[PDB]
Order: C-alpha cells, then sequence, then structure tokens
C-alpha cells in the first residue's frame, strides 16, 4: 500500500560465497 | 402515545412512547412503566437528551459532549446507568465521550483524572513498562 | 461492568489502549482481559527485540485453550534489512495457534518469495492456510514459482497483493480480488504469466496488474488470451505493462464476449505505439454467409468509469465508441482520456482528422457524467477550450475535473469556462496543478467570486501519479 | 512606532493647512496650484516649518531619511483633500526644500554631517542620463506565486531573503507591469 | 482586475474591429496567398499587419486608449483575434503593428 524509501546495501564476504566453486 | 415513567427513585416523568423507547428492553421488562435501577437526575437527563433527539434515528455528536460536560464522578454514574436497563442511544455517546476524554492523556494523567491512585507496586509498574514497548509510537 | 468495556476500547487504537494498561493495576486487568478488542496490530516498523516482546504478549495473553479470538489487521515491516528475516522466522514458528490472523500486511521487501513460502511450511502454524487476506511487498525470483505455491497454501486467500519490489536469482474459486504492483526497472518478466494463462478464477471481481513486462515470445499474452479466464470481472487495471497494446486489447474486446459485466476499465500503456483506430471492419467469411459478430457493445456496455490515459487512442475511435453506442452513456460516469497525444479538438488546423475528437457529438451521447479527466493533455489549447465553453449544457452532471500539469491552458480558458458553467451553484472541484499559464490573480478571484466550490493551484507539484490513488505503477 | 508616525503625518498636514501669513495659505495655494499644472511636488522653506512650531523642525533636522517620506505622504493627503471630491490617482508628492541655513564648503563636509540635513554650493561639472528607481514594487515567489509589494522611499530596501509564506533559497521576482518608477539623475558638484 | 476575465471580452472587440475595417482581413489574406504561390513553384511575406490607430480610436476609444497605455493587455488579446482570423482564412502567430496620431506619446 506504500510506496518506497531506499537504503543503502552492503556486501561483505559470507561464509557462502566462500564455499561457493 | 404517551407513557409515564416511574424512576429508581420515586418521582416519575412523561414523555412520548418512542422516547420511552429508546430504553431498548422497555418491552420485556415492562400509559405506566417503572424503572427502577435509575436515579433521579440521571432519569432527567435521559428524558432530556431523548426529547433532544426526538428527531433522531439510528442504524460524536458536538450536541452530546457538551450535554454530557460534567463533574467525573457523576459522569460516570450516566455510564453506570442506561445498563441494567439498556438505553443503548445514550450509552453510545456516553462510551464515546469518555474515549475523547481519554485520548490524548498519559497514565499519570488518566491516574489523576479520574480520580485514582497508581495501584501498582512501582518495580512490578517498571517490569510491565519493559514488556509494553513494542506499542511505543 | 463488562457490557460496556469493549465499547470503550474498540474506540481506540491497539498501541494506544496497550499503553493504557499502565493507569493503574486494575485498569491493566479490565484491558487485559479482553483481548478480542485487539483487532488491529499496525506494528510496521518494529524491531527484533520489540516484536520479540510483542509475540512474548500474544504468547501469555492471547494463547487462551479455547480457540476463540481472531485479528481482523496484522501490518509487519521490519525496522532493518537482517530484522526482517528474524522477525519472519519467529512469526511463523511461535505465532499461538489457537489464534487466527484475519488478514496479513507482511510488508518484508528483503525477503524472496522461496524463504516467505519455506518458512510457512517449517514454522507450522497453519493460520496461513486460513487468513483471508495477504499483502508481500517482498522480494521476486524467477526460478522456483513459489508464488503460485502461495495460493495453492492459502485455499482461503479472496485478495491477494503482490507488490515485487525487488528481484533476485486449477480452479482458484476462493479468489475474488488480485492485485500484482511490479517495479518495472527491477522486474524485467511477467511473474504470474503461466498461472493466469493456464487457471481460472471465477469468483475474481477486481484485477490490478501493473510494470510487468509482457514475453515478446508468447503472441497468446501478447493478445490477452489468458484474460478470457475471467468472466464476472467488475473492474479491470492494467497500466505500464510496458510491452502490452491497447492496439491487442480491443481485438479481444472485437471477437468475443469476453465479459457480461465491467463496471471499470483502466487501461495505461506506457510508450506512444502506432495510431489505434477503433476497427469497425466487420468482414463477412463470404458473401453468401453472415458476419462475425463484433461483440465491442456487449462488453463496454456496463462500464461506469472508462481511463484509457496515454494509451495512443485516436480521437475518432473515441467517437466511433459513442457513435457506435458501444459506450451506454448512460451508465459511463466517468472518464479519463489524460496523456493521450492522438486527440485532437475541432478548433484545431493541422491534423489528421481521424486524431479529431468530437467534443459535441461524444458529450451529447454520454452527458450525465460526473468526472473528467485530461491531465497532461497538452492538445487542450486555449482555442480548444472553447469546445468545452459551447458544450456546457452537455456536460451540466460534472463535478470533478482535472485538466493538471497542461503547459498550454491560460487562465482565460478557465474563467470563460467557469463563466458560462455558472450559467448552469459552482463547479465542485478543479485540479490544474503544475499549470505554468494559470495566472495567480486569476485564480485568486476564482476563489473570490466562488466560481469553483475548491480549486487545487499548487505549480510546484512537478507529477500527477500519486501512488495508490491515482495510479498502481509502482512508485 | 505606527502611532507616533501617524502623529508626525499629522502634525505635517496641520502644517500645510494651518501655516498663513498675511491673510494668504501659502502652502495650500501652493499645492492647489501645483496640482493644477501637473506637477505634484511641494516647496517649503524650513523659516516657515521653525517659524509654525520648531519641534518639528527639530524632528526634521534630527533624522531627516524618516521623517521626508513621512512629510510626502502628509503632502498627498492634503493634495487629495484639496482637489478630489473624496465620497461622490495622484503619485507620492516630491517634497522641496528652501533653506538659509549657514553653508558648509564642499571640503569642510566630512562625517560628522552623515546624515544631516546640509546646505551647500558649487559648479554642476557633469549631469548623467536619467535612470528609472523603483517607488512600488510589485512582487511575486518564483515558485508558489504568493505576490506582496515594496512602497520604497527613496532616501536609504531589497527583495526579501525567502518567501514569506519547501518553496526554495531566494524565491521573488519583479513584476515590471504593475510596478512604479520615478526619474533619477547624477549630478557632479565642484 | 484580473485580466484573463476580460481577455475574451477584448478578443471579440478587436474582432468586430477587424470585420468592420475589412481592409485588414484583405491583407491578412492577400499575405497568405503570396505566400501560398511562393510555396507553389520553386521571398516569404511576414505574419504581420500595419493596423491605424485613427482606426481603432474611431471603432471604440476606450479599447484605443487601453493600447496606448495598457498594451501589456491589450495587444496580446488583439493579435490573438487577428491569429483567429488569418486561420479562418483558407488553409502561426500573428503579429500588429502602428500607425498614426500617438499624440502624448
Ligand atoms: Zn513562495
Amino acid at each position: 500500500a506504500i510506496t518506497a524509501r531506499k537504503r543503502r546495501p552492503q556486501v561483505k564476504l559470507t561464509a557462502e560465497k566462500l564455499l561457493s566453486d | 402515545s404517551n407513557v409515564v415513567l416511574v424512576s429508581g427513585e420515586g418521582e416519575r416523568f412523561t414523555v412520548d412512547k418512542k422516547i420511552a423507547e429508546r430504553s431498548l428492553l422497555l418491552k420485556n421488562y415492562l400509559i405506566v412503566m417503572p424503572v427502577p435501577n435509575v436515579r433521579s437526575s440521571v432519569l432527567q437527563k435521559v428524558i432530556e437528551w431523548a426529547e433532544h433527539h426526538r428527531d433522531s434515528n439510528f442504524p460524536v455528536d458536538s450536541w452530546d459532549r457538551e450535554f454530557l460536560k460534567v463533574d467525573q464522578e457523576m459522569l460516570y454514574e450516566i455510564i453506570l446507568a442506561a445498563n441494567y436497563l439498556n438505553i443503548k442511544p445514550l450509552l453510545d455517546a456516553g462510551c464515546k465521550v469518555v474515549a475523547e476524554m481519554i485520548r490524548g492523556r498519559s497514565p499519570e494523567e488518566i491516574r489523576r483524572t479520574f480520580n485514582i491512585v497508581n495501584d501498582f507496586t512501582p518495580e512490578e509498574e517498571a517490569a510491565i513498562r519493559r514488556e509494553n514497548e513494542w506499542a511505543e509510537d | 461492568p463488562i457490557e460496556i468495556l469493549p465499547i470503550i476500547f474498540q474506540r481506540f487504537t491497539t498501541k494506544e489502549l496497550v499503553t493504557l494498561s499502565l493507569v493503574c493495576n486494575k485498569w491493566r486487568d479490565k484491558i487485559l482481559y479482553h483481548l478480542d478488542c485487539f483487532q488491529e496490530f499496525n506494528l510496521a516498523p518494529i524491531n527484533f527485540k520489540n516484536f520479540v516482546k510483542f509475540m512474548d504478549f500474544l504468547q501469555q495473553n492471547f494463547t487462551r485453550t479455547y480457540r476463540k479470538y481472531i485479528l481482523s489487521q496484522v501490518k509487519v515491516s521490519s525496522r532493518i534489512t537482517s530484522e526482517e528475516l528474524r522477525i519472519t522466522q519467529l512469526l511463523f514458528s511461535k505465532m499461538p495457534k489457537c489464534i487466527n490472523i484475519e488478514r496479513l500486511i507482511l510488508s518484508m521487501p528483503t525477503l524472496t518469495t522461496t524463504q516467505i513460502f519455506k518458512l510457512m511450511v517449517r514454522g507450522g502454524t497453519d493460520f496461513f492456510t486460513r487468513l483471508l487476506e495477504l499483502s508481500l511487498m517482498i522480494t521476486y525470483r524467477p526460478d522456483k514459482q513459489h508464488e503460485l505455491e502461495i495460493l495453492q497454501t492459502c485455499p482461503l486467500l479472496k485478495k491477494i497483493e503482490l507488490i515485487f519490489v525487488n528481484s533476485l536469482v486449477v480452479i482458484y474459486s476462493e479468489l475474488e480480488k488480485i492485485t500484482l504492483i511490479c517495479d518495472k526497472k527491477k522486474i524485467k518478466n511477467f511473474p504470474l504469466c503461466r498461472a493466469l494463462l493456464r487457471g481460472q478464477f471465477p469468483l475474481l471481481q477486481k484485477l490490478t496488474i501493473t510494470g510487468v513486462t509482457f514475453p515478446m515470445n508468447n503472441q497468446d499474452i501478447m493478445n490477452f488470451q489468458w484474460l478470457l479466464n475471467f468472466p464476472d470481472l467488475k473492474e479491470l487495471w492494467i497500466e505500464d505493462n510496458d510491452n502490452c497494446e491497447l492496439s491487442k486489447f480491443l481485438q479481444l474486446l472485437k471477437f468475443s464476449n469476453v465479459w457480461k459485466n465491467l463496471e471499470k476499465l483502466t487501461f495505461r500503456e506506457n510508450k506512444l505505439y502506432p495510431i489505434v483506430n477503433l476497427d469497425e471492419d466487420q468482414p463477412v467469411t463470404n458473401d453468401d454467409e453472415v458476419p462475425s459478430m463484433l461483440f465491442y457493445k456487449e462488453n463496454l456496455q456496463n462500464l461506469e468509469k472508462l481511463d484509457l490515459m496515454g494509451t495512443s487512442i485516436s480521437g475518432s475511435a473515441l467517437t466511433r465508441l459513442c457513435e457506435q453506442e458501444y459506450l451506454d452513456g448512460r451508465k459511463l460516469r466517468s472518464l479519463n482520456i489524460g496523456n493521450c497525444p492522438n486527440i485532437q479538438f475541432p478548433n484545431n488546423h493541422a491534423h489528421t482528422a481521424r486524431m479529431i475528437l468530437d467534443v459535441n457529438a461524444v458529450l451529447k451521447r454520454l452527458s450525465k457524467l460526473e468526472e473528467i479527466n485530461l491531465s497532461h493533455l497538452s492538445s487542450l489549447n486555449d482555442s480548444t477550450m472553447k469546445s468545452f465553453i459551447i458544450n456546457v449544457p452537455f456536460l451540466e452532471n460534472l463535478k470533478r475535473l482535472d485538466i493538471s500539469h497542461n503547459f498550454e491552458i491560460t487562465g482565460i480558458s478557465i474563467y470563460e469556462f467557469l463563466k458560462k458553467f455558472q450559467m448552469d451553484q459552482p463547479l465542485a472541484y478543479l485540479n490544474i496543478d503544475g499549470c505554468s499559464q494559470v495566472s495567480h490573480i486569476t485564480v485568486n478571484m476564482i476563489r473570490a467570486q466562488n466560481l469553483v466550490t475548491q480549486v487545487d493551484c499548487v505549480y510546484e507539484r512537478d507529477v500527477w501519479r500519486k501512488f495508490g490513488i491515482n495510479s498502481y505503477s509502482y512508485s | 512606532n505606527d502611532d507616533d508616525n501617524t502623529e508626525i503625518i499629522k502634525s505635517f498636514k496641520n502644517f500645510i493647512l494651518e501655516f498663513r501669513l498675511d491673510s494668504q495659505f501659502i502652502y495650500r495655494d501652493q499645492l492647489r496650484n501645483n496640482i493644477l499644472v501637473k506637477n505634484y511636488s511641494l516647496t517649503v522653506n524650513m523659516e516657515h516649518l521653525i517659524g509654525y512650531n520648531e519641534d518639528i523642525y527639530k524632528k526634521l533636522s534630527d533624522e531627516p531619511s524618516d521623517i521626508i517620506p513621512l512629510f510626502e505622504t502628509a503632502i498627498t493627503q492634503v493634495a487629495k483633500r484639496i482637489s478630489i471630491l473624496s465620497r461622490a490617482s495622484l503619485p507620492t508628492f516630491q517634497l522641496i526644500l528652501n533653506s538659509n541655513a549657514n553653508q558648509i564648503p564642499l571640503r569642510d563636509l566630512d562625517s560628522e554631517h552623515v546624515s544631516k540635513i546640509v546646505r551647500l554650493s558649487g559648479i554642476i561639472i557633469s549631469t548623467s542620463v536619467l535612470s528609472s528607481r523603483a517607488t512600488y514594487l510589485s512582487i511575486m515567489c518564483r515558485n508558489c506565486r504568493h505576490t506582496t509589494s515594496i512602497t520604497i522611499n527613496n532616501f536609504n530596501v531589497s527583495l526579501p531573503r525567502s518567501c514569506l509564506s519547501n518553496c526554495g533559497p531566494d524565491p521573488y521576482i519583479i513584476i515590471h507591469e504593475s510596478s512604479k518608477f520615478i526619474d533619477q539623475q547624477f549630478l557632479k558638484l565642484q | 482586475f484580473a485580466p484573463d476575465a476580460v481577455f475574451g471580452d477584448r478578443v471579440r472587440r478587436f474582432q468586430e474591429f477587424l470585420d468592420t475595417f475589412t481592409s485588414y482581413r484583405d491583407s491578412v489574406r492577400s499575405i497568405q496567398v503570396y505566400n501560398s504561390n511562393n510555396a507553389a513553384n520553386y521571398n516569404i511575406l511576414p505574419h504581420r499587419i500595419i493596423i491605424s490607430l485613427d482606426d481603432l480610436r474611431e471603432f471604440d476609444r476606450s479599447f484605443w486608449s487601453g493600447i496606448l497605455v495598457e498594451p501589456a493587455y491589450f495587444i496580446p488579446p488583439a493579435e490573438k483575434a487577428l491569429t483567429d482570423l488569418a486561420d479562418s482564412m483558407d488553409d502561426h502567430p500573428w503579429k500588429l503593428s502602428f500607425k498614426g496620431s500617438f499624440g502624448a506619446h
């Protein structure tokens, strides 16, 4: 029912990515 | 058609019978109608309200909030009335105006408003406040 | 006395009542004991510790052995991106089984649809099979198709609103209202396309699809073939879906009695597609055979509201809708044709004739309409407004007029229109926000002479699409 | 202090209306005659203002930059009262001063004479072209088109810094059609 | 007064003036047909008319003094009336120009 407001994303070295191929 | 009301204190009043039937339980409880649960002044306020709302029909009011603007104890006697013998059209306005009174007030303000003490144990009051935070603005 | 207490409480919000528990221990008990009265929980936005204590309040107070209470409206939205997950996890893990959420506005943008489905399944607090309405402002993903599995999981669901803010990578008789709002930047697909084309949704009263991209690879989607699946569709709103066309839509309206009743239509393509004209060509299979019956009338007859804002419809096409009486004219009561470049008026000299809208013919047809919207219609110059002046007798039902965001219409036309309208008792409402040529002294004279009951003149308001009110295209 | 300004204005109005020598109301006559030939000014000899009531001259000479506009305003009001039947439009009248105060030679004028009325003499060595100064500015806000005005006395204004009820930082513009202007000329005195 | 209210009256009054002194309509059409003929076979005349202030005075002294004293309010509707006249002639803004007897101006 509401129009969006932006919020800054952030990325960090997750263990999942460390365990990607 | 007309009917004489008899209060819970003994004196009497007379109205057009649709005014009397604003008390919805009249036809089951039963030219004369005894009303044993309602005080003298309160029955007078009931009848003068219903004489004003003789025009009205039913499925907040500016007139009701100033009409019901009275001492908190007397007002709560209006609220306590209209119940053992149902009088809904007054009672709706009563509930609404007390909500209007309550709407902005802090718990401390409510204590002095309704003329009641802080009946909590204060550390327990703190404990329940320490579980009420999700209801904060 | 217990009878009066709900009557006191229900005039006050749940939050306010929960704070009102602290007035004194007696009133604390009075409030706390009437579980049924807390019919809304507008928690959004909430942090996780606060949500834990709200859920704990359910676990203490609402957790009655007898299976009575239900909640008419729960709104959850996380204050924090990570706590979105924690809140949803706790919700589907710990909600008391005996108490049913009737309607759930779970506004959780970071959550994927797959996570929502998985959390319901492993949480097992099965109200999510039993709630009446669902709204999910959530992240889409194309692969798992679990947004369909929601409906299959929730057979009681009558109103659904999917608001796909972001992207990452059978008969449904219960459903009455479907809203699908999609961020056109991100949602480069059409989420419910397979479901909409394959399934049937016979109870469906309202459909509202915005921002989705119709796939080129399936011409049946582009030809609105799926749309046949929804009879009894009282309202249709369809907006900013980039690869749709009014051109194909009017073929569907030509060749099938697709609807027994539409009360309202709102079609809004975004880009300027080629000129669409009402295709009154009635072919015959052979001269020794009957023609195809053109189903335009029996489809469009019922419309109270027709909105075609931006749709490249030619002025003649709209006149033909009126002259054919495909639009009833008496049932129709509100009309929006703003932002349509292919509308010209008889006072203009530089056009192809089929772009003319004969407003005299049209207003004679549909005279009792209450509301008009010509906003953004640059073609409504002051000279063209003279047509409306001379046609005032054929629009005397008009109360609400929108001609805002027009960068040509001078205050002159406003004044002479309103002076002539006043020969009918002012106009109820006029919108001229964003118009550069509506002189300040003129609008103040309009107010002073009270020619309009309300007139809006926010010169600095750049945009018209109030979300939820004027448009369902997302943000 | 608007009541005090009103009493200054009424004092000057009384000076125009009451000042008389040898049976002639010289400033009523001069103001009427000036109106007939359509020059909207009045030439006042300050010997007469001193002779009428020296309190007024003291106010005038203490701060002419505030008092002169009030005297001009008083002249406008008397001009209307002696040339228009009211209950059956003229500009702001210029005040012109004659004086016999002792002259200050042009070299001796220095910082102690700032804002005093001064009498001097010299040779005019240059006279610039005419230029237009505003008396009444009609003013509009660029965003909300809230209109207001500035009425100016040319004895020393600017556009308002921000909108007088976002509306932008520095928003006002002049409506050059409704604004009123006057001729101004620069001279160099040696 | 708000100009936009009386703008229509000024437009129709100048249209009546143009009808009254038909030589202006004839000049408008002369310009148009000359330009049409120069386009017809591969010079252009401008969309401008010199009107006499004397004709406008004898037609409507109030409008004429409006043109002299308040041209910012009286020229745009007069040019709009002229543009409408040129548009009514068979098959862009037209401008006015003035001659004669300015007096104090
Ligand atoms: Zn402003």
